[PDB]
RNA sequence: UUGAUGUCACGGAACCUUUGUUGUCUUCGACAUGGGUA
């Protein structure tokens, strides 16, 4: 007869377990199936298919239930009531039976031999062990036994790494399955007896079974008593039918984005003038109506089948969109699968030791806060859109893994003893500090209860050479938020005092906030900090605390841990000897005085506002709330200072910046880390010291031709702003090594790199080249003074030469307001423009100071409000926290049109596409353009050029990267990357856009912000007599576009481009001060197609920068010169040029250079040798056919005193004339014949009446 | 330039013809790949001259249309670089670009070969890191035979892709993976399909005949040329085929032929064959084994770097104990048994990180005559691994003493643990004596023994002692009785004659054992009442001299736990704040007597790397090694608590470690005096008191230990046994 | 759905390497219509 006993056992955290394997592999020789026999089992219905259920053996309980017993026995020396235990049994003859063997040292608490093989009556722990079947452990399986389809549908498997310390890279892992507690939290057995085992012997199995902590690799207690594809599918087609298929990624990235919230579908951006007419929202029905129907049905109107729907469009858009490349395919995930398990020996000694009676058990309870974002690396090999993932649990909620834990302990524990272990798995057990230290501590699995989607961050690669990004490198990351909470308990048991001192100084070191706890580390991911700390000790070798602690299971649910935390104390205990954290903390402050943005085109395109360009923002945990805040990534902030550090640093006469890096050991490889080391500096997110809202600044391009606004996408960015008297402030730090810090070759390093950023040679954020994000100043603090030690003439320049521009200005005949200047025929191209990767030997590396001074009314208008002044619009003059400005785009502009014309370089911007007017494939596209004409215009047939505007032309003064103007479409080539070699000259670069930059290749020129240094003169006194600081309204008169035809009379292949618009010098802005006409002399009347502006007068003054690199001595002669023209010339800036607005002339008044990385020199006693160099560079490209040159000055020579020109563009007919001037009309059958329009128009300073 | 090349191609191009249209291919893939890699020719900024008709051209090529043969030029133009860096990096760009392509289903015979050998390549090429081989191989291998698997699954006999499979296969084998599964019948296809003349073919047509029986290969492989560059691989093969032809005087004559030429480093798989070789004719009962593997043991042993005097560094070979253990049983000699023993002691092996890291400290050190060395031993194992595969080949000794040197009144026994006899049944232990006043031919003697027991108590006393520190007497005691017992022919007075001193040169475990402290089994006798005894590293350390000539004492103290009271405040001059300059200054003082009382601390990793914990500094091994002008000759230090805290636990039986004992044996020190354990401060005190008021050591320590076993022998206290044990004596003076 | 005198798997951190960068003046004067006439 036989008595049974039920068992039940509810896990408190996820328990792994093992993968299938057929009955031949089930032997001691399959290192798989030997690793998994810790863990749980999974059993098939039937062979064929996976359907099934998992289950426990009863072996495991009963290994479990004996370890617990033998604890349980040394603590109470060998006794149970009144029978003492002899000390078992565990040899056996044939071992090779055995599937398994013992590695452990058996405990010890007596000296007495075993049991005799044959006896009437054996000890209880004889009994137990079964030498006499007496105890029957079952098999423990679900309540009811419920069938799933497979281990994947109540578990997943994750992979886990063994990271080697002193490189700090992993070689090796292996993988497991893991199934959540809370879906499948308890299993049930039997236990049988054989009814007549001894009280005794009962007893010990209870106590043991009470005294058993964990199982299956968790804790345990034990008792005894489908719309997606359909829509993917229709935007799909939609794409392919509108002939839109480049979008598909972009289009998925936006629509993955959006399963954030539903409510983003409601505030989708929209166009300019603010209808629905979206490049990408609008393609088609159309992508945002099937958007809203989505969002709109009731199905979806749940949060989590709107995200589950959302990541769905985004894959199979991410899918559909893969497969279109037509060149190399490469693939950065590769060479990774080390697949490793140990392997336990079976010819391992038997020992015995004896640790002692004395047991004591230290809790310790708090919390650990995220103070920067963390990343727990876990890809699912099933979503492939993004790269690198995080881990969450099935219910979507971060977690805090035991294992990362645990390892993170280990390194702590092996940094703090300065001794690495070199134990190997299999054999018997390691016998250093750090894992006798280990073994006896016991952490739990935390979870958050923020769950919110993660946020995620692109990444690119910089090419050092053309200064661009690299082709086909970019890549994403999700980030877990900051300001997460998870809750964290440790347990110690050993035969201490209390706990050890090395885990009180890691403890310590966690308190202070140097828990670098997770991965990706070099961008300052992953730090915590240990607060709200608790601790006490329990001493198990006590009788009355070792029955408590039995009764109550040692409190490890939460209805016995609301107790234990009552109980427990606050603080912490202060080691003995303290020994100091390894890494040390730097602060960074910077200043800024100008504007500052970090591009992001994936929320460029979800946000509201329709800006092409908008800021970072990152996301802070506020509770279970989010609150978006402007940063700096960590990331761009190390490229900058890596970047800045390689540049100035040579290995065997080579730079660094050139060097694969790849199995390299250069300085660069040593500080800053490579793919087989680890590095030794950390770089955070830095926030600036305000809470500053972005602005919106709005340009346009200029053709060189026409004059008007080239046919371009009118673009707009959303910078912070910033200014002289209110900069930016930014503020954060980074962490160092010890080490690093005790060297000095890299101390010297650091330290000579962060002086060149200071001394503003590396701008932060893009569009560095129109004045932003210029860095005024840089400090650190926090390092002793041993990197911040190297951060650490004036003879009047040469005036301007007399000019000899010569011009006849009659007093009694009108002139016309703009000509053409002619360029020459010859453009001096190179293939190889030089490179970015060091400061060149025999170039100049400098800045130079202006002081731009106004002679006529400038208007500059702000178009942020277009209705000022109260249908007719007004603006205002460009200011910006209460100051007057000019932005550097202009300037810029203004600049290179000259040096362009005196360099004699391509036309920089034009528009090629345009087709000007007055069966086979020509006449049908022909009639096509025709109607647009007809059906769309402001105001016998047209007569319709054959050719393109672009053909009309000389092909060598074309713009070098221009547009396909041939026959053919080159639509048939966008997958294959031979297209863009069809574009480009076939010669090179010309000198403009070698100096300015292009679309491929990178500037060599920055220009600032301009700044007035007085109090404004306003041309007409403002509304207050009080306030100088706003001026008053004056009205113009209309502005209209230009005409291209005008130039061009003919369709005749004669007619060509004559060359490039520029406006002369008057003072007709007299009469636009009055209400009169430039021309008829009656009063201009309001209406809504004129504007109101405000404009300054003469006299005032401003002042900016410019900086240069690599500039050889010509290039720095000719633009000195295209600044400072001469003695008599001027430039034209600002509107209304055509009325005389906007003269100004500018200045030099310094030059600086860089020698080295800490002199710089003065180099005002250099500029004629400059000058004169550049001259000479001029005569040998043209030795005497410079007539262009003489004809631009004739064009900029500014009117002096005691001369009045008459300047204004005729009417188009007599009767429309109180001065009975010629018109239009009669012009044209006149002396501005056909024949004849285009020798006048080129000839500066001719009248016309 | 890339640009230049491609208007070339399409200046002359024919839709008719292949040529045209394999350099073109060749050349957009070439410009595409230099698009890929962020290279210098990126600053090119020029387009394609004659437009329209460059455009036709190429959009009928890209309407019409190899990979294959391109990605195979760049292997064989990687297969003949110098630098095995630059043969890495070459080889993970293609491996790279030619996942994509080879994991399409169409994908082309020509272009998985070149994958599959691809991936072979990088498997060969991977680096060691710890005590077993990378899984990465292992996969990389796995990856090549899953590559020919699928390739062999539609086509039959391939020649090419059946000789990798075989050589994947092979290579798992020589690694510690077992075979595939149908390598017999794949061996079986490739011996049917005909016969290859390559060394690397030669191995698998050797394994194909000496598995089924079939010596038809074996004139051909013998009729080969010697016109090549590894010759020893030729002579090798040969012996073997001739050993299967029964021409054993062939075989013997290719045996020297081969040993006689060999290369230096032993990643090359020739010492590997060689020792296979040789296990296998021993266990084919052939007796000319014994005559190879002494000459290959004679020509291995010469192979170390010698960094101080009297230590000498090697680079960490799996086998060379195998091959110790078989020199050693196929030597008759007694003597030459014993040089055979002692080729082993005192001698460290390292690894590629544990030299790397020595460089690295030579550098900061600024020893150039020692980090060219470390260097060219570093970059030839490194450059030696792929030799076989890539055809090529790239290219001391020390004095013996006497053994008549020692005196007349001396006993000498070495030790040896043979593992491989051990693991094959018998006694792996071996005693052997010598006797300077007995006959010529009778003057050594062989005595065997076993260890198992002996290792399993040791084990056992060392983890009680790492968990409870003193509570391990009676282990002690145990371990004791177990070395009597286990060694019985110390205490029979016909082997060891009374009234002559031992001197110990133990090997393995047994340095860290107490021999003159056995017990024989209440009448309890000790070793040490009969003999005294000495102990030494190796008998190749011995060099006897005089003692110094200048009395002055010097005690170098950082224990503020215990004050020692004679020592103190006596005769010698005290130095409590001992700091590493004025250690410096004390070991070129060169005095009579010296003490040093200070902590330590191992390390498992680097033996070099040991610490002396002074004031605010941590002084290394090696930076005591490597000191200038040192004066310590014929002068007596004793030591303090260091010695024993900075040895490491043991691992292998056959282990052996560094300390300060054999740093001061690098100084030609006089005497050493250390414990084996934790000693403690009141008996250190007593008994370095008594040693300094007195002279002779020897007699002190006997002396000593009388009087204390006298007072231990009154009680039978194991706990006051347990304070006596640990002391004893290194070196030998005059 | 385990087998019994022998399971340190809480014996292993998915770790390590890559600047969303580059190019652009918020600029501005000649017509529009189909036929008219015969
Ligand atoms: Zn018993
Ligand atoms: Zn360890
Ligand atoms: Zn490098
Ligand atoms: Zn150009």
């Amino acid at each position: 007869m036989t008595t049974t006993m039920k068992i039940s056992i509810e896990f408190l955290e996820p328990f792994r377990m093992t993968k299938w394997q057929e009955s031949t592999r089930r032997n001691k020789n399959n290192k798989e199936f030997v690793r998994g026999q810790a863990f749980a089992r999974w059993h098939r219905n039937k062979k064929d298919n996976t359907k099934g259920r998992p289950y426990i053996t009863g072996t495991l309980l009963r290994s479990a239930v004996i370890r617990s017993a033998e604890n349980l026995l040394t603590l109470s020396d060998g006794k149970i009531s009144e029978k003492t235990c002899c000390p078992g049994k565990f040899d056996t003859e044939d071992k090779d039976r055995l599937l398994q063997l013992r590695q452990r040292s058996t405990l010890r608490w007596t000296d007495k031999n075993p049991c005799p093989d044959n006896a009437e009556t054996y000890c209880p722990f004889c009994e137990l062990l079964g030498r006499s079947f007496r105890i029957h452990f079952g098999n423990l399986s679900l309540p009811g036994k419920p069938d799933f389809d497979g281990p994947k549908a109540i578990g997943s498997q994750r992979v886990l790494n063994r990271v080697d310390f002193k490189s700090g890279k992993a070689h090796d892992f292996f993988k497991a399955y893991e199934v959540d507690h809370t879906r499948f939290p308890r299993f049930e057995g039997e236990i049988t007896i054989d009814n007549k085992v001894s009280a005794e012997a009962r007893k010990l199995l209870c106590d043991s079974l009470k005294f058993t902590d964990r199982l299956c690799g968790a804790l345990c207690v034990i008792r005894f008593d489908n719309l997606a594809e359909k829509t993917a599918e229709q935007i799909i087609s939609i794409l392919d039918d509108n002939k839109k298929t480049e979008y598909t990624r972009l289009l998925a990235d936006a629509i993955r984005s959006l399963r954030r919230s539903s409510k983003l579908v409601a505030g989708l951006p929209k166009d300019h003038d603010g209808k629905d007419d979206h490049y990408l929202w609008d393609i088609g029905v159309t992508i945002r109506q099937i958007l809203t129907t989505s969002a709109d049905t009731k199905e979806l109107k749940n949060a989590g089948k709107w995200r589950e729907f959302c990541e769905k469009l985004g894959e199979a858009l991410y899918l559909k969109s893969k497969d279109m490349s037509g060149g190399l395919k490469i693939t950065r995930r590769i060479l990774g699968d080390a697949e490793f398990h140990g392997k336990p020996d079976r010819l391992e000694k038997s020992r015995s030791v004896s640790i002692g009676s004395v047991l004591k058990e230290t809790v310790v309870c708090g919390e650990l806060v995220a103070k920067t974002p963390f990343f727990f690396g876990a890809i699912d090999e099933d979503a492939k859109q993004t790269d690198l993932q995080v881990l969450l649990t099935p219910d979507n909620k971060y977690r805090l893994p035991r294992s990362a834990v645990r390892g993170i302990l280990r390194r702590d524990l092996q940094t703090y003893f300065d001794s690495p272990c070199n134990a190997e798995l299999g054999g018997r057990p390691c016998m250093c500090k750090t894992c006798r230290i280990m073994r006896g501590i016991t952490v739990m699995d935390a979870r958050s209860e923020y769950n919110a989607p993660p946020e995620i961050r692109h990444r690119t690669r910089i090419n050092p050479f053309t200064g661009t990004v690299a082709e086909g490198a970019l890549f994403n990351m999700e980030v877990a938020p900051e300001g997460i909470v998870f809750p964290f308990q440790l347990r110690y048991r050993g035969s201490e005092d209390g706990l050890p001192d090395a885990l009180k100084t890691v403890l310590k070191w966690w308190a202070e906030g140097q828990a670098f706890m997770s991965g990706a580390a070099s961008t300052g991911k992953g730090r915590f900090r240990m607060e709200n700390a608790k601790y006490e000790t329990l001493d198990l070798s006590d009788e009355n605390q070792r029955n408590d602690y039995l009764k109550n299971w040692g409190w490890r649910d939460e209805k016995g841990l609301e107790e234990l935390k009552k109980r427990l104390n606050s603080g912490l205990p202060e080691p003995g000897n303290y020994r100091d954290p390894k890494w040390h903390e730097i602060n960074v402050s910077i200043e800024m005085a100008s504007p500052f943005i970090n591009g992001d085109p994936i929320r460029a395109a979800v946000d509201k506002r329709g800006t092409d360009v908008v800021t970072f923002v990152k996301y802070k945990a506020e509770g279970e709330e989010a609150k978006p805040v402007c940063a700096y990534k960590a990331e761009s902030f190390r490229g900058v200072i890596r970047s800045a550090v390689a540049r100035i640093h040579m290995e065997d006469g080579v730079p660094l910046t050139e060097l694969t890096h790849s199995d390299c050991e250069c300085l660069l490889c040593q500080i800053f880390g490579s793919e087989y080391e680890a590095g030794k500096i950390r770089f955070e997110d830095l926030v600036f010291e305000s809470d500053p809202e972005p602005v919106t600044f709005d340009h346009v391009a200029i053709d060189r031709f026409t004059g008007g606004a080239a046919d371009k996408k009118k673009f707009d960015d959303s910078p912070l702003p910033g200014s002289p008297a209110r900069p930016l402030m930014l503020k954060g730090s980074f962490w160092i090594r010890r080490d690093v810090l005790e060297d000095e070759e890299y101390c010297k390093a650091l330290g000579k790199a962060l002086a060149d950023v200071n001394n503003g040679l590396y701008p932060l954020g893009g569009k560095s080249a129109i004045g932003y994000g210029q860095v005024k100043s840089l400090g650190i603090k926090g390092d002793d003074k041993r990197i911040s030690r190297l951060m650490n003439t004036d003879v009047a320049v040469p005036e301007k030469p007399k000019t000899d521009a010569e011009v006849r200005i009659e007093a009694e005949k009108v002139y016309y307001p703009h000509y053409f200047v002619e360029p020459h025929k010859k453009v001096e191209r190179e293939e190889k423009p030089c490179g970015h990767q060091k400061f060149h030997e025999g170039r100049l590396t400098g800045k130079i100071r202006c002081k731009l001074i106004t002679k006529t009314p400038l208007i500059v208008p702000d178009t942020s409000n277009d209705d000022f002044f109260r249908y007719h619009k007004s603006y205002a003059f460009f200011r910006l926290h209460k100051q007057i400005m000019i932005p550097g785009s202009e300037l810029r502009g203004m600049v290179s049109s000259v040096y362009e014309t005196v360099t004699n370089s391509c036309f920089r911007i034009f528009d090629e596409t345009k087709r000007l007017s007055w069966i086979p494939e020509k006449a049908r596209i022909k009639y096509k353009e025709l109607l647009r004409v007809y059906n769309n215009n402001p105001q016998i047939s047209r007569t319709v050029d054959d050719r393109m505007i672009g053909k009309r032309m000389s092909a060598d003064l074309r713009p070098c990267h221009g547009d396909w103007v041939e026959d053919g479409d080159l639509s048939a080539l966008n997958a294959y990357p031979e297209k863009r070699l069809l574009l480009r000259h076939p010669k090179g670069l010309c000198p403009a856009c070698r100096l300015f930059g292009t679309g491929s290749y990178k500037g060599r020129v920055r220009f600032g912000f301009a700044s007035l240094e007085n109090d404004p003169e306003w041309l007409i006194p403002g509304k207050n007599p009080g306030d100088p600081f706003h001026g008053g309204p004056v009205m113009l008169s209309l502005l209209e576009r230009p005409r291209p035809t005008w130039s061009i009379p003919g369709s005749d292949n004669k007619f060509k481009v004559p060359g490039r618009k520029f406006y002369v010098h008057h003072h007709a802005w007299k009469t636009i001060k009055d209400g009169n006409h430039p021309t008829t002399g009656k009063a201009i009347e309001q209406s809504p197609n004129n504007r109101t502006v405000e404009a300054l007068a003469g006299g005032n003054s401003f002042s900016f920068e410019i900086a240069f690199e690599n500039l050889k001595e010509w290039e720095l002669g000719l633009l000195i010169h295209s600044l400072q023209l001469e003695k008599g010339l001027a430039h034209k800036l600002g509107m209304a040029k055509s009325m005389g607005f906007g003269s100004v002339e500018i200045d030099v008044e310094s030059v600086r250079l860089r020698k080295d990385w800490k002199q710089w020199r003065n180099g005002n006693s250099e500029i004629p040798n400059w000058l004169g160099k550049g001259f000479a560079k001029l005569k040998e490209w043209f030795r005497d056919e410079l007539d262009f040159i003489e004809n631009l000055k004739k064009l900029l020579w500014f009117p002096e005193g005691d001369q009045a020109p008459r300047v204004c563009y005729p009417m188009l007919r007599k009767k429309d004339d109180p001065n009975g001037n010629s018109g239009y009309e009669e012009l044209k059958d006149g002396e501005f014949k056909k024949e004849d329009r285009q020798k006048k128009l080129t000839t500066p300073w001719t009248p016309w009446a | 330039n890339p640009i230049r090349d491609i208007q070339d191609r399409l200046k002359t191009a024919k839709f008719d013809n292949k040529d045209d249209m394999m350099n073109l291919a060749s050349s957009l893939y070439k410009y595409e790949k230099q698009l890929m890699d962020s290279s210098e020719a990126t600053l090119c900024q020029q387009g394609l001259s004659n437009r329209p008709n460059s455009f036709s051209q190429l959009s009928q090529f890209r309407d019409s249309d190899q990979t294959g043969k391109f990605w195979q030029n760049e292997y064989e133009a990687c297969k003949n670089f110098q630098t095995h860096k630059e043969r890495r990096e070459t080889l993970e760009q293609i491996i790279r670009f030619l996942q994509n392509g080879a994991e399409e289903k169409d994908a082309d015979d020509l272009l998985l070969k070149t994958l599959a050998r691809a991936y072979f390549h990088r498997g060969l090429l991977y680096r060691p890191k710890g005590f077993s081989v990378p899984a990465r191989k292992v996969e990389a291998m796995k990856k090549a035979i899953a590559y020919c698997e699928i390739i062999l699954d539609k086509n039959e006999e391939e020649s090419e892709a059946l000789r990798i499979w075989l050589y994947a296969a092979m290579e798992l084998r020589r690694c510690g993976e077992e075979y595939p599964e149908n390598f017999a019948e794949k061996l079986f296809y490739l011996a049917n399909d005909g016969f290859i003349s390559e060394l690397y073919d030669i191995r698998l047509f050797l394994e194909y005949t000496e598995r089924e029986e079939d010596n038809n290969f074996l004139d051909m492989i013998l009729q080969e040329n010697q016109d090549r560059e590894r010759l020893f691989e030729l002579c090798l093969y040969k012996a073997r085929a001739c050993f299967h032809l029964n021409q054993l005087n062939d075989v013997r004559i290719y045996g020297e032929s081969a040993i006689d030429n060999a290369p230096g480093a032993f990643a090359d798989p020739f010492w590997d064959e060689l020792v296979e070789f040789i296990r296998m004719l021993r266990n084919k009962k052939s007796e000319l084994w014994k005559e190879i593997a002494i000459k290959a043991w004679d020509k291995c042993r010469e192979k170390e770097m010698k960094v101080g005097n009297n230590i000498y560094l090697s680079w960490y070979w799996a086998r060379q104990r195998e091959l110790y253990d078989l020199a050693f049983m196929a030597q008759d000699g007694i003597e030459k048994k014993t040089r055979i023993a002692d080729s082993l002691k005192s001698r460290t092996t390292l690894r590629i990180q544990e030299l790397n890291e020595l460089r690295k400290d030579a550098h900061r050190k600024q020893n150039r005559r020692l980090e060219d060395k470390l260097d060219r031993i570093i970059e030839q194992e490194n450059e030696a691994r792929d030799g076989a595969y890539l055809r090529r080949n790239p290219p001391g000794k020390r004095e013996e003493i006497p053994f008549a040197r020692l005196p007349q009144n001396w006993i000498a026994v070495h030790f040896y643990l043979n593992e491989l006899e051990s693991h094959e049944g018998g006694k792996g232990g071996h005693a052997l004596i010598y006797d300077p006043q007995k006959a010529e031919k009778d003057q050594w003697q062989d005595k065997s023994f076993d260890y198992k027991e002996l290792h399993r108590k040791f084990l056992e006393w060392q983890e009680n002692y790492i968990l409870n520190e003193e509570g391990s007497a009676d282990f002690l005691v145990t371990l004791c009785r177990e070395i009597e017992k286990a060694m019985p022919f110390l205490f029979k007075s016909e082997v060891i004659p009374e009234d002559r001193p031992v001197l110990w040169i133990p090997h393995g475990f047994l340095h860290r054992l107490p021999l003159h402290a056995a017990m024989k089994s209440s009448n309890i006798e000790i070793f040490w009442e009969r003999h005294a005894s000495r102990y030494l590293p190796a008998w190749h350390l011995f060099d006897p001299a005089p003692y110094s000539r200048e009395e002055s004492s010097t005690l170098l103290k950082n224990f503020e736990e215990y004050d020692f009271q004679n020592l103190e405040n006596g005769e010698i001059e005290v130095y409590a704040p001992s700091s590493p300059k004025k250690v410096k200054e004390a070991i070129r003082e060169n005095p009579a007597i010296l003490l040093l009382l200070c902590h330590g601390e191992a390390d498992m990793t680097n033996p070099f790397r040991s610490c002396l914990k002074l004031k605010n500094k941590d002084m290394t091994i090696f930076d005591l090694l490597t000191v200038e002008d040192v004066r310590l000759s014929g002068s007596r230090i004793l030591l303090g608590a260091c010695e024993s805290d900075m040895v490491p636990p043991l691992e292998f039986s056959v282990d052996e470690h560094l300390s300060v004992s054999g740093a001061f044996l690098s100084h030609k020190a006089g005497e050493i005096v250390a414990g084996l354990w934790t000693v403690d401060s009141e008996k250190v005190d007593e008994c370095y008191s008594y040693l300094v008021e007195e002279k002779d050591f020897l007699r002190n320590l006997q002396e000593w230990q009388m009087a204390e076993t006298e007072n231990f022998r009154s009680e039978n206290d194991s706990s006051l046994f347990y304070k006596i044990a640990p002391f004893r004596i290194i070196g030998f003076p005059a």
